[PDB]
C-alpha cells in the first residue's frame, strides 16, 4: 500500500525537447524508485533504478532525480524513439506498486476535422439493426466531442467511439463514433446527425442526414 | 542474452482454469526471481506476486493473495501463473520478469513477450460487413471519405485491407470496441478524391482467422430516393 502517482497522465512533446515527468509516493521510500518505458503492444524496458542510476544500454538523454517522496524522470533531447507510456516503480516494500503512466505524444500544430457521416446500409437493417458512423479524419489536439442528434433531439447511452494512435505521417487522430438502433426505432424518425466541437473549429460543426432523402 | 519466453495467447470461457508459463534462458535460472504483472485493456502495470525459484517461497499483492497461484519447476527453468476458475475480469495481458537486486533494490530488468488472456462467455463468430459510404448529394468537398462496418465478430482480431493491398493511402483502421453483447465491432475508412467515385471501385477486404472466413464488400452508396 505504497500509492504512486504519476502526472501529468499525458503530456505533448517536440523532438528535441527536455521532458519532465514526475512520481509521487504517498509515503517515503528513499532513493528506491524505477522507471519503465513501454510502447504499444510491447514489454516494458527497464531505463532507470535507485532513483537516479542509468540501466545498462540506455541511452544517457534519460536521467532521473530526487529522494523521499518527489522523483522525476526527465529526458533532455527527446528523440522520435522515446515517444512512449513511462510507469515509475517504488522498490521500498513489498508489494511493489507502478504509477498510472505518463503518455508522451507528440505536438504538432492545431488541425480541424473534416467531418463525414454514413448512413446504415439495407444490408444491415435487413437483420434487424441500424449503425450510423460519423468519421472525423485528422485533427489535433485529440480533445474532441461527437454528439448525436436524432430529430433534434441528443441522444445518450446508444453510441461507441474510438480513436487511432497519432498519425505516422502528419501526427494527427482520427476518430469513429458509431450510434446503434433497433430498425423499428431508425425507421421511426426522419433527421440523423452528428455535431463535433473541437479546438480548430470556431463553431461546432453538423453533418446530417434525412432518411428517405439520403 | 537473458531471455523470458511465455505461452502463446488464451481464449477461454469464465469457470474454467488456466496455466500458463514463462521459461527463462541464458543465466542462472534459481539465482532470480521472477515477478507476474498484469496489464489490463487500455490500463497500467501491476505487480500480482514474484517467486523465488530456488525454494518456491512466493509473495502476493494483496490484491491477487487467494485468486492466483505462482509457481516454478526449477528443473526446466520454468515459471507459471495459474487461475482455478477464469472470470472475465482476468482479461489482460500478462508478463513475467526477471528480478535483478541492484542499487539496493529489485528491479525488473527483463521481461518476457506477455501472454494475451481473453475471457469471454462469447464463442467464436465470423463478422458481417457493411459498407460506409455517403449519401447522394453529400459529398461536398475534393475529398471524399468511404469506408466498411466490421460488426459482431469474436474474438479478435480481424485485418482489413483494401483493394487487395492495393490501396494503403490514407486508410485508417480502428481500434475495435466491445459491444454490449460481448462481440466485438471496428470500423475502417480511407479518403480518395471525389473525382474518383465512380470512376473507380473501392472494396475492402476483411479477414478473420478464428472463424477462417473472409469477406470482400464493394463500398458504394446504392441510391433509391
Ligand atoms: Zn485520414
Ligand atoms: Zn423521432
Ligand atoms: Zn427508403
Ligand atoms: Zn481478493
Ligand atoms: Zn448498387
Ligand atoms: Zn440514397
Ligand atoms: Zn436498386
Amino acid at each position: 500500500d505504497i500509492q504512486m502517482t504519476q502526472s501529468p497522465s499525458s503530456l505533448s512533446a517536440s523532438v528535441g525537447d527536455r521532458v519532465t515527468i514526475t512520481c509521487r509516493a504517498s509515503q517515503s521510500i528513499g532513493l528506491y524508485l524505477a522507471w519503465y518505458q513501454q510502447k504499444p503492444g510491447k514489454a516494458p524496458k527497464l531505463l532507470i533504478y535507485a532513483a537516479s542510476s542509468l540501466q545498462s544500454g540506455v541511452p544517457s538523454r534519460f536521467s532521473g532525480s530526487g529522494s523521499g517522496t518527489d522523483f522525476t524522470l526527465t529526458i533532455s533531447s527527446l528523440q522520435p524513439e522515446d515517444f512512449a507510456t513511462y510507469y515509475c516503480q517504488q522498490g521500498n516494500t513489498l508489494s511493489y506498486t507502478f504509477g498510472q503512466g505518463t503518455k508522451v505524444e507528440i505536438k504538432r500544430t492545431v488541425a480541424a476535422p473534416s467531418v463525414f457521416i454514413f448512413p446504415p446500409s439495407d444490408e444491415q437493417l435487413k437483420s434487424g439493426t441500424a449503425s450510423v458512423v460519423c468519421l472525423l479524419n485528422n485533427f489535433y489536439p485529440r480533445e474532441a466531442k461527437v454528439q448525436w442528434k436524432v430529430d433534434n433531439a441528443l441522444q445518450s447511452g446508444n453510441s461507441q467511439e474510438s480513436v487511432t494512435e497519432q498519425d505516422s505521417k502528419d501526427s494527427t487522430y482520427s476518430l469513429s463514433s458509431t450510434l446503434t438502433l433497433s430498425k423499428a426505432d431508425y425507421e421511426k424518425h426522419k433527421v440523423y446527425a452528428c455535431e463535433v466541437t473541437h479546438q480548430g473549429l470556431s463553431s461546432p460543426v453538423t453533418k446530417s442526414f434525412n432518411r428517405g432523402e439520403c | 542474452e537473458v531471455q523470458l519466453v511465455q505461452s502463446g495467447a488464451e481464449v477461454k470461457k469464465p469457470g474454467e482454469s488456466l496455466k500458463i508459463s514463462c521459461k527463462g534462458s541464458g543465466y542462472s535460472f534459481t539465482n532470480y526471481w521472477i515477478s507476474w504483472v498484469r496489464q489490463m485493456p487500455g490500463k497500467g502495470l501491476e505487480w500480482m506476486g514474484r517467486i523465488d525459484p530456488s525454494d518456491s517461497y512466493t509473495n502476493y499483492s494483496p490484491s491477487f493473495q487467494g485468486h492466483v497461484t505462482i509457481s516454478a519447476d526449477k528443473s526446466i527453468s520454468t515459471a507459471y501463473l495459474q487461475w482455478s476458475s477464469l472470470k472475465a475480469s482476468d482479461t489482460a495481458m500478462y508478463y513475467c520478469a526477471r528480478q535483478l537486486y541492484q542499487g539496493y533494490m529489485d528491479t525488473f530488468d527483463s521481461w518476457g513477450q506477455g501472454t494475451l488472456v481473453t475471457v469471454s462467455s462469447a464463442s467464436t463468430k465470423g463478422p458481417s460487413v457493411f459498407p460506409l459510404a455517403p449519401c447522394s448529394r453529400s459529398t461536398s468537398e475534393s475529398t471524399a471519405a468511404l469506408g466498411c462496418l466490421v460488426k459482431d465478430y469474436f474474438p479478435e482480431p480481424v485485418t482489413v485491407s483494401w483493394n487487395s493491398g492495393a490501396l494503403t493511402s490514407g486508410v485508417h483502421t480502428f481500434p475495435a470496441v466491445l459491444q454490449s453483447s460481448g462481440l466485438y465491432s471496428l470500423s475502417s475508412v480511407v479518403t480518395v478524391p471525389s473525382s474518383s467515385l465512380g470512376t473507380k471501385t473501392y472494396t475492402c477486404n476483411v479477414d478473420h482467422k478464428p472463424s477462417n472466413t473472409k469477406v470482400d464488400k464493394r463500398v458504394h452508396h446504392h441510391h433509391h430516393h
